[PDB]
């Protein structure tokens, strides 16, 4: 029920409602969908809008329709920083945006939000050593979903990951 | 009230340490494992409320020694597909540090009611360290915005260091 809720809110402001951000983006590959999963996190079911006006406005319609609430992410004053070009060249890591595709170029603003910084690697023994082994901290994460903060704080567990990392390719169209 | 995939983590991380304790390995895994952030302090019971509050979901934080003892215990973890999501406070890695706590009647700093061994301390100020217990609501308001740091009453009303109830 909730899809077409959201869709009659994507034409009820058109312009204004670009969608939830699992439907705007995807990985570039499978080997990132964990990974990509939680870096986002809540993030990837949050509507992305133009505006907190027409978030409040999405907020009054669900509220009238007795669904369930959503959460927006406005996207015209989003609190984010700029990309670190720099860390392109950090050997054994990528980062993490650049391994997302995302539909209008919009939504990038989004992602920037959602990812900032943070560099996936192919293995934990990678993301642990560039994250505390330099001498400047960085927030990476492994292709099995064990993430390492900036604080020193780690956590993962992968099969809990992988099973909300599948929803990467059952929302890609029903063929039916 | 608590989240099950924390709990599956808790059992499913029970799993591995008992695994490596009856095979006799990874030694080093089981010293440098703590338990969760709960079962490592007290506190008087008037307290409860607004230390679980402060706390959330990091009250079931797995306080270990070391990154490499949190990532042994993931490398089985998910060998083994167990279900859960756990987060780890790695004590030789936290960069919390120190805070100066403002002289006052109104308040006072949580940890400083927390009971916990010193050994634990990084992981203790990491979640609790920068949160004032104040006799009123009308009080936490104006000592968070004159010291930037979150307050919180006994009864669990909290006013955040940027502002936000």
């Amino acid at each position: 029920r909730k899809a077409e809720i959201m869709e009659s809110i994507k034409r009820l402001y058109p312009g204004s409602v670009y969608g939830r951000l699992i439907d705007l983006c995807q990985p570039t590959q499978k080997k990132y969908q964990i990974a990509v999963t939680k870096v986002l996190g809540k993030n990837m079911d949050a509507i992305i809008v133009d505006s907190e006006k027409t978030g409040r406005d999405c907020i009054q319609y669900i509220k009238e329709q007795r669904g369930e609430p959503e959460t927006f992410l406005p996207l015209d004053y989003l609190e984010v920083k700029p990309t670190d070009e720099k860390l392109r060249e950090l050997k054994g890591a990528k980062l993490v945006i650049d391994v997302i595709r995302y539909e209008p170029p919009h939504i990038k603003k989004a992602l920037q939000y959602a990812c900032g910084n943070a560099l996936v690697c192919d293995n934990v023994e990678d993301a642990r050593r560039i994250a505390f082994g330099g001498h400047q901290r960085h927030k990476t994460v492994a292709l099995d979903g064990t993430l390492f903060q900036k604080s020193g704080v780690i956590s993962g567990g992968a099969s809990d990951l992988k099973a909300k990392a599948r929803r990467w390719d059952e929302k890609a169209v029903d063929k039916l | 009230a608590t989240g099950k995939a924390i709990l599956n983590g808790i059992d499913s991380i029970n799993k591995v340490l008992d695994h490596f304790r009856r095979k006799g390995i990874n030694q080093h895994v089981q010293n440098g494992y703590h338990g969760i952030v709960m079962n490592n302090f007290e506190c008087e019971p008037a307290f409860y409320t607004c230390v679980e509050v402060t706390a959330g979901n990091r009250l079931f934080y797995h306080i270990v020694d070391s990154d490499e003892v949190s990532t042994k215990i993931l490398m089985e973890f998910n060998k083994m597909n167990l279900p859960g999501e756990v987060t780890f406070l790695p004590l030789n890695k936290l960069d919390v540090r120190d805070t100066a706590y403002p002289e006052t009647n109104d308040a006072i700093p949580m940890i400083s009611k927390l009971r916990y061994n010193p050994r634990f301390d990084k992981a203790f100020k990491h979640v609790f360290g920068k949160t004032l217990i104040c006799r009123s609501m009308e009080v936490s308001t104006q000592l968070a915005r004159a010291f930037t740091m979150d307050c919180i009453t006994l009864e669990g009303d909290q006013v955040s260091h940027r502002g936000a109830l």
